[PDB]
Order: C-alpha cells, then structure tokens, then sequence
RNA sequence: CUCCGGGGAGGCGGCAAAUAUCCUUUGAUCCGGAGAUGUCUGAAUGGGGGAACCCACCUACUUUAAGGUAGGUAUUGCAACAUGAAUACAUAGUGUUGCAAGGCGAACGAGGGGAAGUGAAACAUCUCAGUACCCUUAGGAAAAGAAAUCAAUUGAGAUUCCCUCAGUAGCGGCGAGCGAACGGGGAUCAGCCCAUUAAGUUAUGUGUGUUUUAGUGGAACGCUCUGGGAAGUGCGAACGUAGAGGGUGAUAUUCCCGUACACGAAAGGGCACACAUAAUGAUGACGAGUAGGGCGAGGCACGUGAAACCUUGUCUGAAUAUGGGGGGACCAUCCUCCAAGGCUAAAUACUCCUGACUGACCGAUAGUGAACCAGUACCGUGAGGGAAAGGCGAAAAGAACCCCU
RNA sequence: GAACCCACUGUCGUUGAAAAGCCAGGGGAUGACUUGUGGAUAGGGGUGAAAGGCUAAUCAAGCCUGGUGAUAGCUGGUUCU
RNA sequence: UGAGAAGCAUGCUGGAGGUAUCAGAAGUGCGAAUGCUGACGUGAGUAACGACAAAACGGGUGAAAAACCCGUUCGCCGAAAGACCAAGGGUUCCAGUCCAACGUUAAUCGGGGCUGGGUGAGUCGACCCCUAAGGCGAGGCCGAAAGGCGUAGUCGAUGGGA
C-alpha cells in the first residue's frame, strides 16, 4: 500500500443520474478507478485521502465501445467503477 | 539573407510590387506584411460564441522570395549578408556594407 | 542410432542394379551388435555397441587403450 | 528549476517527491470535478516528478 | 440443413492457436512465413 | 527526463482547421553525441496455460492486520566441492557454486538425404539432374591449399578464379544426348610446424594517422512591352575555381535554398600502423587394422568396357628407405614423388541493410500486389489466396446577405 | 401410438422461401436406439452391417503452395500502306 | 493537297509545353482469340416484393400517415408463435435527436446515423482442490537428420468437492 499506488488508485468521480441519486439518498459515492485496483486498495485509498469510514466497496467493469469515425474503426478503453458506501452520514 | 519579424521590407514581385510595410509574422517560406495583400473573408455567423459574421478584410501571406529588405539610406531594395564585427554576427547590406538599421 | 562406438561406421546409401540395369535406392548397414568386455582396471563389465571390425581393433590394441581413446573423445563409457 | 532541485539534498528531494505526488493527485481530482481553468499546472507537476526521479537516480 | 461450420472457441484455439503452432516445427515455419508476408494477424 | 556540443525567433508531431491555454533572448522549438527510465506476451527460463493470463515459494527490510519494495527460484553441457546404493573397497545416483548454450534473420558456403512432369517424336538403359525440395551448421566470406602432382626435347613447380585449347579426344539402346585433359595467355602471389613447439589469428590496454556522426561564410540586374501574375519581348550591365539542382503567380548564373571554394568537434565510433598482456594455433613428436586384395556399390567427360585412378558396406591384410606410390589392362627399363599428423592472406561468391550519384527505365489498366491508413478490405475451418482507390485554386480568397423549399 | 430419429408414394417448386425444401399420406419408436460435451484414426492413407460410400456444398485417389511459363504432330488468334 | 498509309492551314475549347532536318533504338499500328479491366445498352418499366394468422375506425404529431403513438373493436398461437439456461454473437440494451444511404413500398418508425447513459456477489458461474478418455513428458529405449514411443511426473470436464 505504497503512497504512489494510493495516489494512482482513484481517477475521478462519476456524473450521472444514477450516481447522483445514490449519493443523495444512500450515502454512496461512485468513482472511476484504475483497471487493476482491488477492493482493499480502493478502501484504503479512500480512507487515507478523504478521511471517512468505508463500509463496503462494489466494483464493475464496462468494456469500451467500438465506433467508426471517418474511414477508420477505433475502440475506447475499458472503465472500472467503484460504489463506495459510507458509514452513517458522511460526505 | 534572413528576414525577421520587425523588418521594413518592400515587395518586389506580384500584384503589390512596389509597396512597403512592416513584417507581421514569418512562418516557413511565407511572410505577412502590414496593410498589403488584403483579402475579403465571408465569415459565417458563429452559433456558440455569437459574434455574427460578415465581410471582413485581412492580410494574406506572400512567398518570402517576393519581398526584399528596404535600405533606409537610399529607399531601394537590397540583399542581406552577414559580417562578424566584434564577436557578434550581424546582418549587413550587400550594396553598401552598412549594418541593417534595427527598427 | 546405428553408429559404431569404436570406428564410427554408419549406414550408407547405394543402388540395387538389376540385370536390365534398373536402379533403385538401397542402404548398406554395418555389422553392429552389443558386447560386454571385462575392464580389469575398474573391475567391471563395460557394454559397447560396435562392429566386428571394432572387435578386431580391440584384439589388436587391448581394451584399456581403446577405452582411454574413447574417453578422450568425450564418450561416456 | 532543475538547478534548484540539484542544489537540494536527498532527504529534501524524497520529501518533495511525495509532496508533488499529492499535489498531482489533488490537481487531477480538481480537474475531474471541473473547477479548474488552467491545465498547464498538471503538466508542470508531471514533469517535476520526472525531474526529481532523474536527479534521485543520478545522486544515488 | 446442418452446415459445415459449427463454431467452438476451445476447439478453434486448440487446433489453430498460437501455442499449437509453436509446438511443432512445421507450425513454426507457418509462423515464419506469415511474419515474412507481413500479416496483421498471426493466428486465429 | 539529464549532461555536453551546434543554432539564434519562434514554438506546443500528422490526419486537421480553429479555439483556448501556454513556453521562449535568463537561449525555446529543432539538430548531433553520451546517459536515465523502459508495463505485459514472445527462446520465455518459478509451475501451468486456449500468447499478451492463472497460481506459487525463499530471503532482507518495512507496515499493522490479511500487505509493499528488492532480489532469487528453468533445462542441458563442462569444472570444482559435498554427499552417497545393491556391495567390503568403490562406482552409479543426488545436491550446491561458477561458466557456456538454446531463438531470430535476405542472399552467398559446407555437409546429410533426394524426385517427377519432360526429351528420346512410343518406352524400361539413358536424359531431365545431383536440379526442385527437406534436414544440420559456419563466416564476413566459406571451401581448397604447399605434390606419395603433372610431364615426356628429361621439363614444370601449393590452392582459387577468367580467356583459349574445343564442341576437339572420348563416352553413348554408338540412339537422344553427355563432353575432358595436356599445353599457352592473365588476376593474385607465401609459406610455416609436430611436445624446450613456428607463421598466423583473436581479445585487452596505450600511442600515432585517417575517416565518420551536427554545422559556418559563400559573388553578381536594372529600365521597357504584353500580361491576373514576368523568370517571357526590346535595350543596356555584372560575377564566374560558382552557367549542378530545386522553388518562386508563365521559361531566372545575378529573388530564395543552394552550388565552386574555404573553415569547423565537448563527446563518440570505424579502419590502418607500432607496442605491451593474455589465450589459441598445439592430446600433436614422421604417422598399421593403414597401403594392397575378394565380393557389392558410388565418383571420375568415361553407362563393365581392353578400364587405370579415388571413396567404402562386408570379409581380409604387407614392406617399412637395401623400402614404398604413380606414369589409363599387364610386364621390364627409365623418370618422378614420399600416404596412412597439422595450420595458412589475396585474387572468387552474395546484398536484409546505410550514403552519394546515374538511366535512348515506368508515369496511375504502366511501374512493386501496394504512389491513397495494403498484405488492408474481402474469401476460406486452416495452410493459403488477395483487390479497387492520385490531380479545386498562385493564395481558401472554400461563396457574408436575399429568395424558393 | 406423440416427442425424437428416418425418408416409401404423389402434387408443387426447378432464374426456388431452399445449391436437395414444403404439404398430404408413410416407417422405427427399451433398443444392433437417439443425442450433447471432449478426444483418436490423414491421402495410395484413414474409416466403411460394403454403395467405390464418406474423409468441410470437392473423391476410381482431398486441399494449398512449389517443380511450372509441364507437354499438346490438336483447336483458336495474330494489329499500317 | 497526294496513288496510299497520311500531310498542311484555320474557327471554337484548353491553359504549359512542343519540336524541324538527318541519323539511332524499339513495350511501334487491333474487330474478331466462348480474349482481360471499367462503363453503358436490349429483354422492360416486363417477372417479382419471401408462408392464404386478418384486419377496421376515431384522435395526435408531422411537409407528407394503410404501416409510428394513444384509444375502441376484430382475428391468431398457447407442449409453443409463451418463460429461462448453455453454446455462439458483441453493445444489437435504455434515453434524447436526425431520415441522405440501409429496411424488397412510404416512414414522423427501426436491431439505421449522432450524442449520452447502463452490467454492483463470501452464498449464482468461472477461477480453485481431484481425477477419465487423451495430450505432453526430466532421465530412458529406438532412429541418416527432422524425429517416434514412453517411466517418474504434469495437464486435461462432458464427472466428484462449503
């Protein structure tokens, strides 16, 4: 759990209707994370960097879309999301 | 025989041959001179930034070989050479040898 | 493979030639077989795969000399 | 900035490394949230980390 | 009617795959020929 | 990303404009040299596996929970050391440490195997042809090489390549076809050793010479007509150790980049010469299961022929300088050479590559399959097969605004 | 006698809905039965309750690339005055 | 204009190259080869529009409605024309917006174009432990070479294990 890895674990928040509803209602934060991050790594990174207490972490991977722009075909990268539940009322 | 960004030049070929101005920019083999080689752009109105379009006028670049440095002493076109005076390399007029008058 | 340890003889190629002079590929094989020799200096039997010409050379020069010569060429005997 | 970092010692360099990494993460999160106009500081920090690592390798 | 191609990924990989080609000498020559020709895909 | 050198007003790679933010005379972008970093698969080498994935162990440090960093852990061969059966000594076996190897790549070299279509106006000997193809393995070249060689006025003098000799002498179901040598003229030239061991070669380090990887300076033209635009018309000048080439709104030695010429290297590399320190040549000391012979095959231009000479699968088997080999069956005489141990440059073969230059070679159905995002699209389970598609304008100045829809 | 596995008769279809089918009838349907997944056998070879059948819509000797521009006393074609 | 293959002059278009004479070299002349590549005809606005389960009307939107949406009626399947899993496919899933091409007709609709979202596991499955047929295989045996087979082992579900 070195600090360099802890800083590379989290990438950014997710802005969407589902994420906003979860945040407003159930104390759940949605993050984009590194594709190789584990649940324990995400938990420790969140605890160290945001000063909160984590109950459990749920993760999912969505494969990148393949689109044809111009005459060439390209593919986007895979994305991993983390649903982090905070204890009581936090953040 | 370089030409720089602040020089006073005179056009030696083209539709505007015989006129002079101040160099505005130099990129690759093309040069823009203030107040010469004007073109009319039909700018379409821009949706995202407003600022409705219209007919505007702006300068267009010429080939660098079509302009020549202007010699302030004689008001004639001239070529440019290099001379090592003191320890600094300097641009000189080829016709007379005087150092180029920085403007 | 069919190689003699003492002489290095191995199968070669040749022709069958008929009375009408038809030619066909064939092989010539060595007179190979296994034999055990008593090595006195080591008090043991050494098994070699060799030809009858190899046996004649062994009778001429002695077994220990041939064994030393073979060990000189990196053979494990 | 390279000479400024080179005048420094090893302990100070290894402290500045962690500080710059924390600042880089903060900048990334700020940009991802969207309250950032200038992005050149991200590149500045990204190059600073590389400079510090190069100097550390040179010194050790 | 039943046609000739009945796909199965495991069978495809075990018959025509990279390690299958690497296991034999003739398969290594197949890979050498495709590298020489410049194929963008070496194996299925 | 860092250091050194060059350069001196712009720059933030292209498709691909513009925007926005920036960097830069406190030396940017860029060019050359030396470093730093360098995920995963792949000989892949910790075990496995459906390539880019799954699962581990050991040690040192570090964390406080279920970890992190760094290193190590393949096989085979050789050397040393340890240990160790049947079995008493031993040996086999087992283990540790150190060193080396494996894979890829155009052609050329050397070796181990080796066709058929076709021709013979059919076809089996013969030809095709030791070709195509498969396998193993070097080097910048490889192989060969210093006479047990030729010749036949008693002369030449190691190997390799080219011209002649010559389509000759021969071989051949004497068919179709195959096809020398001696001698002469050239290219290049070189010999040295077998146990106290030579020439030579390869590495290492030093010292000289040469070259290479950025670069700097570099002459000299004005009027006039046509024209959208002058480099074109007419008149008169200049430079030339520079009238090669490319660009510029049409055709330029004097407009631009350059050209002849002169100058230039912090650092780094190549070649050559001399010196020094290793290694190697070198398990080899004059050549016995060898020369020769019987049987079966192969190679020699030479198909068993009057068939010498070379290699050997099988069976045998000398003399040893008062000796032995060859001179195309064989004998005698003459001449010539010394096998059964080695090393050796050049002249010769080739082009995946890098630089410069050239063409009575092509100009988009041509030239590479491919001038364009091509071994791609597409076809096939797979090996594999395999396209079409260049051109606005000098400059986007790429058509504001109005009208029908 | 349904599912399932077959394929005896007829009409239609034959530039088809389909490079072997639909419809109406037909046979077996606890067995020498039908079927999924994963394996083995490779070309003068395999496999065959045997038809020269099958071996990727290809079989009296599969497909691909090489020898190869095989050979053809045969057929066609061969460009201005 | 000449006996011919052809030559000469000139109007329009076009917008930068062409080339006498005499020599020299050839990828030097096309109507045919069921020749090769591209473009375009005739048949001809002809056949056909893919199960004979079936449609009708009112309102809405829209440039336009037999086919879209809402509503009221009618008909069809119901051991599959309904609901799931594996294999195979890979974004076809949901929302907004567009109608050139695609859809055997039109389309405002769509599995079509563009933009943005969506897959949450100690208990489900895989991974993991174990092995079948079979594969590979340290040493080993055999073989011109490439290689064949095989011991100890190590893999391999379609089977056993909370």
């Amino acid at each position: 759990m070195n600090n360099e890895r802890i800083y590379q674990v989290l990438k950014g928040p997710v802005f969407s209707e589902k994420a906003q509803v979860l945040g407003d209602t159930a104390g759940v934060q949605v993050f984009k994370v590194d594709i190789n991050a584990t649940k324990l790594e995400i938990k420790k990174a969140v605890e160290k960097l945001f000063g909160v207490e984590v109950v459990k972490v749920n993760t999912t991977i969505t494969k990148g879309k393949t689109k044809r722009f111009g005459r060439t075909l390209g593919r986007r990268s895979d994305v991993k999301k983390a649903y982090v539940t905070l204890k009581a009322g936090q953040d | 025989a370089k030409i720089k960004k602040g020089d006073q030049v005179i056009v030696i070929a083209g539709k505007e041959k015989g006129k002079q101005g101040t160099v505005l920019s130099v990129s690759e083999d093309r040069v823009k001179v203030e107040g010469l080689n004007l073109v009319k752009k039909h700018q379409k109105p821009n949706r995202v930034t407003g600022a409705e379009g219209g007919i505007v006028t702006q300068e267009a670049s010429l080939h660098i070989s079509n302009v020549a440095i202007l010699n302030a002493t004689t008001q004639k076109a001239d070529r440019v050479g290099y001379q090592v005076i003191d320890g600094v390399k300097t641009r000189v007029y080829k016709s007379t040898g005087e150092s180029v008058a920085v403007a | 493979s069919k190689v003699c340890q003492v002489t290095g003889k191995r199968p070669v190629v040749g022709n069958n030639v008929s009375h009408a002079n038809n030619k066909t590929k064939r092989r010539f094989e060595p007179n190979l077989h296994h034999h055990r020799f008593w090595l006195e200096s080591e008090k043991r039997f050494v098994r070699l795969r060799l030809t009858t010409k190899g046996m004649r050379i062994i009778d001429k020069l002695g077994i220990e000399k041939v064994v030393a010569d073979l060990r000189a060429q990196g053979q494990k005997i | 900035k390279t000479k400024d970092l080179r005048e420094k010692s090893v302990e100070e360099l290894k402290a500045l490394l962690d500080e710059q990494q924390l600042n880089q993460f903060r900048l990334r999160m700020a940009k991802a949230t969207g309250q950032l106009g200038k992005s050149h500081e991200v590149q500045v920090a990204r190059k600073t980390i590389a400079r510090i690592k190069t100097l550390l390798t040179e010194k050790q | 009617m039943k046609r000739t191609f009945q796909p199965s990924e495991l069978k495809r990989k075990r018959v025509h795959g990279f390690r299958a080609r690497m296991a034999t000498k003739a398969g290594r020559q197949v890979l050498a020929r495709r590298r020489a020709k410049g194929r963008h895909s070496l194996t299925v």
